[PDB]
C-alpha cells in the first residue's frame, strides 16, 4: 500500500453578501437633523 | 467589523488610511498632517459610531479634517485631528535614513479595499517610529500604489518610503513621529 498523491493547497471561498424618513443623523454637537432617503416608483 | 482592531484598540495606521480614502473621494490623496489625539479602542461587545467630517476648503485647497467617535449617546470625542493637502506634482523622496525592512504580515484580509491594510501599514510603522511609541503626528502621508502585501520599508529621518518588493513606491510619509501611549 503506497502513499497517495501530494496535493498543493490554496484556500478559497466566498462568503454572501423608515420607509420615507430613511436614515436619521444628528450633527455631532449640534441640533441639526439630517433624513436621508431614497425614492422610487417600485 | 475590524477584526484586525487589537482587543478593539485600533492603530493608527488604519485611520490613516481611512483618512487617505476620504482624501480620495475628495480628491485628496495626500495628508497634509495629522495629529492623534486620542485612539479608538473598540468595545468587546456592541459597535462604536465613527464619524469623519472633513471641513471646507482654504488656503492652497487644504482641507481640514477631523474624527468624531461615540458610542450609542457617548459624547463626540475627537480621536484624530488635521489638514489634508492636494498631492505634489513631484515628491520628493527623503535620502535613506533607515535600513530596509521587509515587513510581511499574515492574514491581510480586505488588503485590497485599502492602499496598504492597516496591520501590515502599522507594522511597517513600527519598524521605523518604533513599537513603544505610538505613532501620532503623520505628515506627508502620499499615496502611489494600491493593494500592497509584502512592503519594502526604507525608514527615512522622521517618515519612511513603502515600496513593493520589485521596487515601485507605494507610498511616503515625510514625518512620522511616535508617542507614548499606555
Amino acid at each position: 500500500d503506497l502513499p497517495t498523491y501530494a496535493f498543493e493547497h490554496r484556500h478559497y471561498w466566498l462568503e454572501p453578501a423608515d420607509p420615507l424618513l430613511g436614515t436619521v443623523v444628528s450633527t455631532p454637537g449640534s441640533d441639526r437633523l439630517t433624513a436621508v432617503a431614497q425614492w422610487s416608483r417600485r | 467589523a475590524q477584526p484586525w482592531a487589537v482587543d478593539g484598540l485600533v492603530p493608527n495606521a488604519a485611520l490613516v488610511e481611512a483618512a487617505i480614502r476620504l482624501g480620495d473621494l475628495a480628491g485628496t490623496p495626500v495628508v497634509g498632517e495629522l495629529v492623534v489625539d486620542a485612539p479608538v479602542v473598540l468595545p468587546r461587545r456592541g459597535s462604536r459610531e465613527v464619524q469623519l467630517i472633513v471641513g471646507e476648503p482654504g488656503e492652497q485647497r487644504r482641507r481640514p479634517i477631523e474624527v468624531f467617535s461615540r458610542e450609542a449617546d457617548e459624547p463626540w470625542t475627537r480621536h484624530a485631528h488635521g489638514t489634508l493637502a492636494p498631492a505634489a506634482a513631484a515628491v520628493p523622496e527623503p535620502a535613506a535614513a533607515g535600513d530596509a525592512t521587509d515587513v510581511t504580515v499574515a492574514g491581510l484580509r480586505d488588503a485590497d479595499r485599502y492602499g496598504i491594510h492597516p496591520a501590515l501599514l502599522d507594522a511597517a510603522v513600527r519598524t521605523v517610529v518604533g513599537d513603544d511609541l505610538l505613532p501620532s503626528v503623520w505628515t506627508g502621508v502620499s499615496l502611489l500604489a494600491s493593494g500592497a502585501t509584502a512592503v519594502t520599508v526604507t525608514p527615512t529621518a522622521t517618515g519612511l518610503r513603502l515600496t513593493d518588493p520589485a521596487g515601485q513606491p507605494v507610498l511616503t510619509v515625510e514625518s512620522v513621529r511616535g508617542t507614548p501611549f499606555v
